[PDB]
């Protein structure tokens, strides 16, 4: 029941489970409830959110693991993500 | 010599390779030798009772890409002993990947290897991506897991 | 099985997830426990169809196969200005860029 | 190389079309296994233990080039096959006891054709 606040560069507000968002290790080293993303867009931190959720809800589970969906366009940014948050 | 290889037994062993991910799977037999040996694809979805033997390793990756794919929760599949008219099950799943890792799939599938130095992104990402799923890497890093583990 | 959702007023987003047989009521009060807003003062939409405090997820159109983890479906959230009830406002989130020529 | 009397290729033939085509009630056909030797690459074992090893497509090569010279030499060659298989594998595998009932078919095949 505890959640966080991650804050994108545009001033977008994503509320999270504090549990989700430590599946980032770079978020784990920074938490506080707070962070704000300068360099991170709303449409790629929505992005990682939904990870953190299919992560936590399929990591270690035999309900079968479905295919994290990526479109070509947010691929490159979410790359870029993924290096700087280590998720 | 190699650790990781099949045991040269003569008891068969009819297994059930069940393909329970979205991904064209490639089964790989690794001989006495411990080298892989590509043996036909399974379709997403589907299940093929194969013929096999007791001892006997196998390992399971996308036939296109060769992302590491995950059989009965783990890495490596040995077949068991059929007890009275019973398939042994290899329940072949998709791991969950790092964000990390499924994006540098994703590109990898949009970008031709030529082109990955194009791309405007950082130095060690280049790196990366040109870091391609490879089964031998993989039985050597599998290899030296059990050197440690029993340790 | 559980339904997986964000809850959009503004620039505010809430990933949070709920069982299907769970009700719009029920949510209100998770949006309480964040938010700090009662229920009372609270309107829930599935795109624009308001939605009923006794009327479950499930028969809100909100199912496992529609509201994945990794692909959550949308509940818009209106606020109580005072006596009165705000206009549903969902700020969108930023574009991506124009695809490069190596992707294509 | 000197080419064999027809009659004896047409009976050589008929005897290993009836042992390769044989099935069992459960229409198995139990040649199959036997029809092509595992190569030495891949079980090199069969080839330390096996000192002359044949398969039914080796023997099916040997008639169509002349290289059995009676109905002895085909026997010769089948019962060698037979042999290895038991050679090789243990009694009571299904292979084992597959190679001794190929055997059989064998033999009152090549008695049907001595009438
Ligand atoms: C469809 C699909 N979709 C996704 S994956 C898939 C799929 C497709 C095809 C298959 C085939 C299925 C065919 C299996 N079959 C291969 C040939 C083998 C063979 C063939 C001829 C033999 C013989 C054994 N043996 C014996 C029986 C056991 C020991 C050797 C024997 N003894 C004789 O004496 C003999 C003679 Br007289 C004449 C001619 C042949 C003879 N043969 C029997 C099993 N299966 C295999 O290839 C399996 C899998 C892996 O475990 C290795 N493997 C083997 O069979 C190995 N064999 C052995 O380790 C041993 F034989 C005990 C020593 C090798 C060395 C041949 C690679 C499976 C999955």
């Amino acid at each position: 029941m505890m959640y966080v606040k991650l804050i994108s560069s545009d001033g977008h507000e994503f509320i999270v489970k504090r549990e989700h968002a430590l599946t980032s290790g770079t978020i784990k080293a920074m938490l506080t409830n707070e962070v704000n993303f300068r360099e991170i867009p709303s449409h790629v931190l929505s992005k990682v959110c939904m990870y953190f959720t299919y992560k936590v809800r399929y990591t270690n589970s035999s309900t079968e693991i479905p295919e994290f969906p990526i479109a070509p366009e947010i691929a490159l940014e979410l790359l870029m993500a993924a290096n700087f948050l280590d998720c | 010599r190699p650790v990781l290889r099949s045991v040269n037994s003569r008891e068969p062993s009819q297994v059930i390779f069940c393909n329970r991910s979205p991904r064209v799977v490639l089964p790989v037999w690794l001989n006495f030798d411990g080298e892989p040996q590509p043996y036909p694809t399974l379709p997403p979805g589907t299940g093929r009772r194969i013929h096999s033997y007791r001892g006997h390793l196998w390992l399971f990756r996308d036939a296109g890409t060769h992302d590491g794919l995950l059989v009965n929760q783990t890495e490596l599949f040995v077949p068991s002993l059929n007890v009275d008219g019973q398939p042994i099950f290899a329940n072949i799943t998709l791991p969950v990947y790092t964000l990390k890792e499924r994006c540098l799939q994703v590109v990898r599938s949009l970008v031709k290897p030529e082109n990955y130095r194009r791309l405007d992104i950082v130095r060690s990402l280049y790196e990366d991506l040109e870091d391609h799923p490879n089964v031998q890497k993989d039985l050597e890093r599998l290899t030296q897991e059990r050197i440690a583990h029993q340790r | 099985m559980d339904v997986f959702l964000m809850i959009r007023r503004h620039k505010t987003t809430i990933f949070t997830d709920a069982k299907e047989s769970s009700t719009v009521f029920e949510l209100k009060r998770i949006v309480e426990g964040i938010l700090k807003r009662p229920p009372d003062e609270q309107r829930l939409y599935k795109d624009d169809q308001l939605l009923d405090d006794g009327k479950t997820l499930g028969e809100c159109g909100f199912t496992s196969q529609t509201a994945r983890p990794q692909a959550p479906a949308t509940v818009g959230l209106a606020f109580r200005a005072d006596d009165t009830f705000e206009a549903l406002c969902i700020e969108p989130f930023s574009s991506p860029p124009e695809l490069p020529d190596v992707m294509k | 190389l000197s080419p064999n009397p027809p009659k004896l290729t047409k009976q050589m033939n008929a005897i290993i079309d009836t042992v390769i085509n044989y099935k069992d009630s459960s229409g198995r056909q139990l040649s199959e296994v036997f029809i092509q030797l595992p190569s030495r690459k891949e079980l090199p074992e069969y080839y330390e233990l096996i000192r002359k090893p044949v398969d039914f497509k080796k023997i099916k090569e040997r008639i169509r080039n002349h290289k059995y010279r009676s109905l002895g030499d085909l026997e010769k060659d089948v019962m060698l096959l037979c042999h290895n298989a038991q050679t090789f594998n243990l009694e009571g595998s299904q292979i084992y006891e597959d190679s001794i009932v190929l055997q059989s078919v064998f033999k009152s095949a090549r008695q049907k054709i001595a009438k």
